[PDB]
RNA sequence: AGCUUUGCGCAGUGGCAGUAUCGUAGCCAAUGAGGUUUAUCCGAGGCGCGAUUUGCUAAUUGAAAACUUCCCAAUAGCCGUGACGACUAGUCGGCAUUGGCAAUUUUUGACAGUCUCGAGACUGG
């Protein structure tokens, strides 16, 4: 039983992996946070 | 389903009726006959009966008829072969 | 309708041929749990 | 392994159509299908010794998006006398069987 | 409960039983015996062995697909009948 | 290959239902019990 | 810089899914739907009609369940016998096929079980 639910097991890492990865681009990298925490506090004045 | 399928669906009871009293009502007494062969099949139906033609034709769809001649024939002879010797028999011969 | 597993027909439980015994009866089981003030519960629980 | 799959593949997408009426259709497929979207190659299964015409039939299509739009647009169509039912092509040979059976015991 | 008994036959049979493995004519008995046979002896349903006759019958067999089916299921069979616990009893590792 | 071709009922009011739900296994046999075995004291141990 | 709220979108774990999820082009609806509780109070959708894609796999019937078969003929150890051949009626080698090959020297089984520290003992009542 152990073997069939190994290859799920490693399918659903699979599908976890995909899901951080996916979560891994848009990310805001380093200083994408930087650049949009600019243009909230530089308003237009 | 449709007026006219639920029609047909209430009329299979006929259909099953129709095809159990068939020996005794297609037979020759109570239709006088134009004795129709059904077709690739032996039943003769006297009488138009087209409920029992149905059911009929698909009792004996795809060549029974046929076939049931065929196995027995094939059955038969399988056994005068097993009884080849012990009734002096040389050999048998299916006929064309 | 097959033979019902008689004392003499269960010795067929144990050729090559694999059997299974489904007891059902434990399934739907419940407590019936009393305060004695109040009023009276019937807590389903779990069966197998 | 029969030489004649071998007519259509740049590896371009195959649609398989079927329920074709075996009096007609040799040529009144690709007719049909000739409309969208050029010259291609569209074949009918009449097998040999007979002339007869076993049903379905293979039309190559240049595109993956010109498939859908066909497919879409051409099922249930009549074409000669029986409404065609369409498809993806199959074509289980040895070099993916063999790697589906070594996907089995995986 | 029965062995097996060394030196002994009828425990084996009391085994078996308990699971259940058990004009002037010539003048004789024909034991006509009609049968159906693939053509590995397997002894035929009358189902398939009206299939084997219709499909020599009509001279065209199944198809490709039905035929994968169907071998399959024999060798269903055959890999079930020539026979996890022992996976269980070592998983149990915790 | 793990799969039964003979299942054992203990309580009789659950063959019927057995051969509505198997019939996409016609290969197994679904007969009733004479001998009822007593699976509730796998209840009545702590671990079970 | 970190924390965090709200709304939306994406994916993931799990749960639910015919008193559930929706569509509504017909009408009504914050210019108030719907209100028996608390009514000089509450505040959101309501009534009808109409529904609930796709891929994979299994199983069944059926002749056939849709991806480019059956049949006939022949070929693929020894003791005897027949010729051919070789060596002196006898012997030997190869070839061929017109009977046989479970009764002590072989190929149709004196084997099987037990016990003791590579070696022996016991039983087959």
């Amino acid at each position: 039983p152990t073997k069939v639910e190994a290859h799920v097991r490693a399918q659903m890492a699979k599908r976890q992996k995909a899901h951080e990865e996916a979560n891994a681009a848009r990310k805001l990298t380093a200083e994408q946070r930087k650049v949009k925490k600019i243009k909230k506090l530089k308003e237009d004045i | 389903l449709t007026n006219a399928q639920r029609s047909g669906l209430n009329q299979i009871p006929n259909r099953r009726f129709t095809l159990w009293w068939s020996p005794t009502i297609n037979r020759a007494n109570v239709y006088v006959g134009f004795q129709v062969q059904l077709d690739l099949t032996g039943i003769f139906m006297h009488g138009k009966i087209p409920t029992l033609k149905i059911s009929l034709i698909q009792i004996f769809r795809a060549h029974l008829w046929q076939k049931i001649h065929e196995s027995i024939v094939m059955d038969l002879c399988q056994v005068f072969d097993q009884e080849l010797d012990a009734l002096e028999i040389e050999t048998v011969q299916k006929e064309t | 309708t097959e033979p019902y597993l008689s004392s003499q027909n269960y010795g067929e439980l144990f050729s090559n041929q694999i059997i299974w015994f489904v007891d059902d009866t434990n399934v739907y089981r419940v407590t019936i749990h009393k305060t004695f003030e109040g009023n009276l519960t019937t807590k389903p629980i779990n069966g197998a | 392994e029969d030489p004649s799959l071998l007519e259509w593949d740049a590896d371009d997408f195959r649609i398989f159509c079927g329920d074709l009426g075996n009096e007609v259709n040799d040529d009144i497929l690709a007719r049909a299908f000739s409309r969208f979207p050029s010259f291609l190659k569209a074949k009918v299964i009449r097998d040999k010794r007979t002339g007869k015409t076993k049903g379905y039939g293979f039309v190559s299509f240049k595109d993956p998006s010109d498939y859908v739009r066909a497919m879409r647009e051409m099922n249930g169509k009549y074409v000669g006398s029986r409404p065609i039912k369409l498809r993806k092509s199959m074509w289980k040979d040895r070099n993916l069987d063999v790697v589906r059976k070594k996907q089995k015991e995986k | 409960e029965e062995p097996i008994v060394n030196r002994g036959l009828a425990a084996a049979l009391l085994l078996c039983q308990n699971k259940g493995l058990l004009k002037e004519k010539d003048g004789y008995k024909p034991d006509v015996k009609i049968e159906y046979v693939d053509e590995t002896g397997r002894k035929l349903t009358p189902k398939e062995a009206f299939r084997q006759l219709s499909h020599r019958f009509h001279g065209k067999g199944s198809g490709k697909m039905k035929t994968e089916r169907r071998m399959k299921k024999l060798d269903e069979e055959a890999l079930l009948k020539k026979m996890l616990g022992t996976v269980a009893l070592l998983q149990e590792q915790k | 290959e793990e799969q039964p071709k003979q299942i054992i009922v203990t309580r009789k009011g659950m063959l019927d239902p057995l051969e509505v739900h198997l019939l996409d296994f016609p290969n197994i046999v679904i007969k009733g019990s004479e001998l009822q075995l007593p699976f509730q004291a796998c209840l009545k141990v702590e671990k079970f």
